[PDB]
DNA sequence: GTCCCTGTTCGGGCGCCC
DNA sequence: GGTGGGCGCCCGAACAGGGACTG
């Protein structure tokens, strides 16, 4: 009698068929553990091979604790389900807390003739049995469709907490609840625990920073030092058309040995000075379009030094970033990259409300072997594996 | 018998009729033995459909079989999600006090077919003696060559062995199709009499277990090997020693070899297997190549010499130890205590036009990992032909995000290395070379050349070429007209991209040479500048090579 | 737009298993 | 001759993507 809403897929499209990838004994075992409950408690059933579809699963140790979460990589089923404003002030709050609600969506029964798309498969260590398959009967976590259907009731739920507490903005993307406040941390948490006690029925946005393009400061210059300048400048061009290089690329006139010292002329030392100003200026012409893919890319500088940009149109960057991890004698590139992508996707969501598609500086096999170890979010962004021109690394680089 | 298991619903694709044709010769009659067993019933000729039929013989000639060519029905039945994800490995068996290996009898023919679908499996014998309007059955069980059978059967098997696998959370049953291996923490005669309660379970569900009941009989036979209480080995493999060779003749070989290379270390197949390169034929003979024949020689050598494998335990720990074999090839081997192999392998895959030994090492480590997760379900610890430091070098300067897991240096030559580093900084002393090449895309005529501060200038005209190529030829002039220290300035990202990446091999003759000369060099500094923007002296080279194009 | 040149997917052949 | 499904290994077809090009 709790009623169900019909849903279906983009027109002409068919449900997912994605191969499951190898899990670890501890991931399977934790997945077999919560799949047991997940069917007993009447939330999923079990299904045979007559279900042509399939979407992968792994399992995440979402804390330092011993409570595993299972997320389904619905990226593929997601981008085939017919879909449909964004709180602008959340990005500018003193701190934001992110709740995982979450176990709320099982409350509503998914539409039957759609359940067949929710199907997944649990593998066997060393293949000692065929895979055991299940299918959801109630709004699954990780699908565009759950937060949708449920908002109706989330809004009933939140109504009085949003009203009583006016200064706080609560936001809902996917399984996550982003709640924000100018409260001092400590007054914040007492509130966020007030939320949690209600729903029973740490991000600092104002601190996020942009790393602009920056020109090398030095008191003498070589041909080489200028060549690396003109070329960088020449590229910044495509971004700030208010740039200037000609009076500076005049200095490299003949065929000078890389190591010979050029002195900067009356204009040259001022052109470069005029340029280092233009780069302070805000990029003109950037307007977040909601219907276009959000494109994030990342370059690996060195010494746990990652730089990103986020854009929909080439050269029209919505945000340039620098994310700094560890400089270690036990450092993990993939782990870092994994952390980068997550942090970025989180600003991405907090600011613009949607999640970016990443252009990952990494071999696909390498990334696919490991990213599941080091993950911690209840969503998963779309990604493609690039190969970076080692040039466009110098452009966004930093200097000591 | 046919099982009491609920039946599994299968449709046809969203808009098909079902199959229908006919066939034709002394038609022989097992087809009535099935009749009285329930496995086919006879049908009334307003069932529209018919699928051809025929006879052959057994895969071990003991019976003179019957079979249907649903090759048409198969093409119209819904898609499945198959449920065999892989092939179990012996090396992943952690050994249990007691054991068995039994097989289900006539199992496809032991599970019911959805009845709303049986009609489509309607086949019809020609005639009792060459003509009368003949007989017409459907199937009531899983047919012997329909694409549904395997997936459906496997599911059913699983869904049945289930209550045994929880009524005993802890007796271990390896299930591949209709074949079983049993594992018990109990002493032989409680296992013996536990294996019964199991056989009896399957019987109750309609699966019989004849004999075929591998018993107090180590070596158990299973999955193509020869298990033992303490080791295991592959049932011997015989090499296609066919004095002349054609393609399919050689694929015969490599396949036996890759199967071979799972336990016999050292097996390598680079030269056999570039023989397929180019071909337009499947039977076309192939002249056994020199380095090939010499390589082929080597393999037959290994397999003579006998070997075993071992079992696993969560107790002791997994080790992988890679070793650089020949050209682009690698050989691994996992174990737990020193010379007792647990599994071995062979990664020879060639990914890229240009690579170096450190990325192949990375790939191999990648292949071995996911694979260990598959068999034992955990990541191993490595021991690798490369010094802890070379890695840090690589991992420092390589721009993509790379990473090998918990490893330790082994000293097994050849050792891995970077046959040269590029300079971060320009070279006081070195001629500063400005290179640039051009090429007309209509005429496919080109030009490559250089121009130094010391005022030198070559300009070789290339032909049948591409712009990218000449720009790599010019770097090539520069390196081979420069002495032991040199800076170069190229306009080409394409080129800067290849070389920064530090290739020791590539598919290209040009890059293979440009690698030669790079190793011979003492210090190089590769530097870029944007093309066509009037720079010194990228301007000067650029005209040199650009008149004519 | 056209060329290049890289990467990727896929299907075919064989291996081995039921 | 005219049988299904699975995993693996290779290789070549189809593409995808970029980066340079033409007048
Ligand atoms: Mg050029």
């Amino acid at each position: 009698p709790i009623e169900t809403v019909p849903v279906k897929l983009k027109p002409g499209m068919d449900g997912p068929k994605v191969k499951q990838w190898p899990l670890t004994e501890e991931k399977i075992k934790a997945l077999v553990e919560i799949c047991t409950e997940m069917e007993k408690e009447g939330k999923i059933s079990k299904i045979g091979p007559e279900n042509p579809y399939n979407t992968p699963v792994f399992a995440i140790k979402k804390k330092d604790s011993t409570k595993w979460r299972k997320l389904v990589d619905f990226r593929e089923l997601n981008k085939r389900t017919q879909d449909f404003p964004h709180p602008a002030g959340l990005k500018k709050k003193k701190s934001v807390t992110v709740l995982d609600v979450g176990d709320a969506y099982f409350s509503v029964p998914l539409d039957e003739d759609f359940r067949k798309y929710t199907a997944f498969t649990i593998p066997s260590i060393n293949n000692e049995t065929p895979g055991i398959r299940y299918q959801y009967n109630v709004l699954p976590q990780g699908w565009k469709g759950s937060p949708a259907i449920f908002q109706s009731s989330m809004t009933k739920i939140l109504e009085p907490f949003r009203k009583q507490n006016p200064d706080i903005v609560i936001y809902q993307y996917m399984d996550d609840l982003y709640v924000g406040s100018d409260l001092e941390i400590g007054q914040h948490r007492t509130k966020i625990e007030e939320l949690r006690q209600h729903l029973l029925r740490e991000l600092h946005p104002d601190k996020w920073t942009v790393q602009p393009i920056v020109l090398p400061e030095k008191d003498s210059w070589t041909v080489n030092d200028i060549q690396k300048l003109v070329g960088k400048l020449n590229w910044a061009s495509q971004i700030y058309p208010g740039i200037k290089v000609r009076q500076l690329s005049k200095l490299l006139r003949g065929t000078k040995a890389l190591t010979e010292v050029i002195p900067l002329t009356e204009e040259a030392e001022l052109e470069l000075a005029e340029n280092r100003e233009i780069l302070k200026e805000p990029v003109h012409g950037v307007y977040y379009d909601p219907s276009k893919d959000l494109i994030a890319e990342i370059q690996k500088q060195g010494q746990g030094q990652w730089t990103y940009q986020i854009y929909q149109e080439p050269f029209k960057n919505l945000k340039t970033g620098k994310y700094a991890r560890m400089r270690g004698a036990h450092t993990n590139d993939v782990k870092q990259l994994t952390e980068a992508v997550q942090k970025i996707t989180t600003e991405s969501i907090v600011i613009w409300g949607k999640t970016p598609k990443f252009k990952l500086p990494i071999q696909k096999e390498t990334w696919e072997t490991w990213w599941t170890e080091y993950w911690q979010a209840t969503w998963i962004p779309e990604w493609e594996f690039v190969n970076t021109p080692p040039l466009v690394k110098l452009w966004y680089q930093l200097e000591k | 018998p046919i099982s009491p298991i609920e039946t599994v619903p299968v449709k046809l694709k969203p808009g098909m009729d079902g199959p229908k044709v006919k066939q034709w010769k002394a038609l022989v009659e097992i087809c009535t033995e099935m009749e009285k067993e329930g496995k086919i019933s006879k049908i009334g000729p307003e069932n529209p459909y018919n699928t051809p039929v025929f006879a052959i013989k057994k895969k071990d000639s003991t019976k003179w079989r019957k079979l249907v060519d649903f090759r048409e029905l198969n093409k119209r039945t819904q898609d499945f999600w198959e449920v065999q994800l892989g092939i179990p490995h012996p090396a992943g068996l952690k050994k249990k006090k007691s054991v068995t290996v039994l097989d289900v009898g006539d199992a496809y023919f032991s599970v019911p077919l959805d009845e709303d679908f049986r009609k489509y499996t309607a086949f019809t014998i020609p005639s009792i003696n060459n003509e009368t309007p003949g007989i017409r059955y459907q199937y009531n069980v899983l047919p012997q060559g329909w694409k549904g059978s395997p997936a459906i059967f496997q599911s059913s098997m699983t869904k049945i062995l289930e209550p045994f696998r929880k009524q005993n959370p802890d007796i271990v049953i390896y299930q591949y199709m209709d074949d079983l291996y049993v594992g018990s923490d109990l002493e032989i005669g409680q296992h013996r009499t536990k294996i019964e309660e199991l056989r009896q379970h399957l019987l109750r569900w309609g699966l019989t277990t004849p004999d075929k009941k591998h018993q107090k009989e180590p070596p158990f036979l299973w999955m193509g090997y020869e298990l033992h209480p303490d080791k295991w080995t592959v049932q011997p493999i015989v090499l296609p020693e066919k004095d002349s060779w054609t393609v399919n003749d050689i694929c015969k070989l490599v396949g036996k070899l890759n199967w071979a290379s799972q336990i016999y270390p050292g097996i390598k197949v680079r030269q056999l297997s570039k023989l397929l390169r180019g071909t337009k034929a499947l039977t076309e003979v192939i002249p056994l190549t020199e380095e090939a024949e010499l390589e082929l020689a080597e393999n037959r050598e290994i397999l003579k010499e006998p070997v075993h494998g071992v079992y696993y335990d969560p107790s002791k720990d997994l080790i992988a130890e890679i070793q650089k074999q020949g050209q682009g090839q690698w050989t691994y081997q996992i174990y737990q205590e020193p010379f007792k192999n647990l599994k071995t392998g062979k990664y020879a895959r060639m990914r890229g036009a240009h690579t170096n030994d450190v990325k192949q090492l990375t790939e191999a480590v990648q292949k071995i990992t996911t694979e260990s997760i598959v068999i034992w379900g955990k990541t191993p610890k490595f021991k690798l032909p490369i010094q802890k430091e070379t890695w840090e070098t690589w991992w420092t300067e390589y721009w993509q995000a790379t990473w090998i897991p918990e490893w330790e240096f082994v000293n097994t030559p050849p050792l891995v290395k970077l046959w040269y580093q590029l300079e971060k900084e320009p070279i006081v002393g070195a001629e500063t070379f400005y290179v640039d090449g051009a090429a007309n895309r209509e005429t496919k005529l080109g030009k490559a050349g250089y121009v130094t501060n010391r005022g030198r200038q070559k300009v070789v005209t290339l032909t049948d070429t591409t712009n990218q190529k000449t720009e790599l030829q010019a770097i090539y002039l520069a390196l081979q007209d420069s002495g032991l220290e040199v800076n170069i300035v190229t306009d080409s990202q394409y080129a800067l991209g290849i070389i920064q990446a530090q290739p020791d091999q590539s598919e290209s003759e040009l890059v293979n040479q440009i690698i030669e000369q790079l190793i011979k060099k003492e210090k190089v500094y590769l530097a870029w500048v944007p093309a066509h923007k009037g720079i010194g002296g990228n301007e000067q080279v650029d005209k040199l090579v650009s008149a004519g194009i």
